[PDB]
DNA sequence: AAAAAAAAA
């Protein structure tokens, strides 16, 4: 209650918060079921604390940052068991949320090889992990959320999309909803953020 | 400490985010550098409008008086269209 | 096995 506008914003985060059922078929193999929503914008029109809501208002959720993660930790990494001796996988980031949701800050500024390591997981929903003699498949069907900035220091409504978004199309195109955020400057929208962030302080 | 005044007037400056609205407020009269006429507060300073204006008799309104100003704020422009004046 | 700093391509 506390963000002024984007009605439209929270609509679709209700709708992703309980969104559709997977669909399994004999033939068919497996049909994605959720919605992951991607929201670009210029700075201070308040994503970060959008995202840090839906943190807390989920069921389950784990926080990540481009920067400060690594594709090949963010899945699994293989560590060696202090009393048997031998070493065993560790479940990565997304794996612990498994039929939760992921929200990713800094999300263009994340390194670009680790982007294929979110690929495979919105390709199917699984990753495999081969290496040191350990094969094995990881069920991850978890919904990501994501902010980023364009490729400038502010939008320009008269550029094409794809110039001003620096994310190569193949993710792109998996997210179900991306939304564009700009903060129009209007003397009547400014009084009345002012007042409500003033009677929030 | 008028009676009657316990409405409330508003600052100059607080009218910026508002039109369409009836507004009371007094402050000095005077012109300004480009030849209008304006109403100046320790908040700020508007300009007048004066073409329906419909003073109360009795008095000489004179630059450099303190006047109660009531009217319409516009911000199509930054036109006061004062109704009354007294 | 996985993260982090350095010089050369
Ligand atoms: N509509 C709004 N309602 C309330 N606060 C707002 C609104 N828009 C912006 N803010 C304020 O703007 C500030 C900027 O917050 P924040 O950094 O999370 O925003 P952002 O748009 O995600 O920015 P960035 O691109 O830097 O991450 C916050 O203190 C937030 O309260
Ligand atoms: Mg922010």
């Amino acid at each position: 209650p506390s963000i002024y506008g984007h009605d439209h914003i929270k609509k679709a985060i209700l709708l992703m918060l309980m969104g559709g059922v997977e669909k399994n078929l004999e033939n068919g193999s497996h049909l994605r079921g959720d919605i992951n929503i991607l929201m670009v914008g210029d700075p201070s029109t308040a994503k970060s604390q959008l995202l840090r809501f839906v943190l807390n208002t989920a069921s389950l959720a784990i926080a990540t940052t481009g920067r400060g993660s690594s594709g090949v930790g963010l899945t699994a990494a293989v560590t060696t068991d202090r009393e048997t001796g031998e070493r065993r996988l560790e479940a990565g980031a997304m794996v612990l949320a498994d039929r939760g949701v992921v929200c990713i800050d800094e999300f263009d500024k994340m390194t670009d090889v680790d982007r294929v390591a979110i690929h495979e997981v919105m390709e199917q929903q699984t990753v495999t992990i081969a290496k040191a003699g350990i094969h094995t498949t990881l069920n991850a069907r978890c919904s990501v959320i994501a902010a980023a900035n364009p490729v400038f220091g502010q939008y320009d409504v008269n550029r094409d999309p794809h110039q001003n978004i620096a994310l190569p199309d193949s993710l792109l195109s998996r997210f179900d909803l991306l939304f564009v955020v700009t903060d129009d400057i209007n003397e009547i929208r400014d009084r009345s953020i002012s007042e409500h962030v003033l009677r929030t302080h | 400490r008028n009676e009657n005044f316990q409405m409330s007037i508003t600052p100059i400056k607080n009218l910026l985010g508002r039109d369409a609205q009836n507004f009371l407020l007094l402050g000095l009269l005077n012109k300004n550098f480009k030849g209008n006429w304006s109403l100046e507060d320790p908040s700020g300073s508007v300009e007048i409008d004066i073409s329906q204006t419909i003073p109360t008799q009795g008095h000489y309104y004179v630059p450099g008086c303190m006047v109660l100003v009531e009217g319409i704020y516009y911000s199509v422009g930054n036109k006061f269209h004062v109704t009354s004046m007294t």
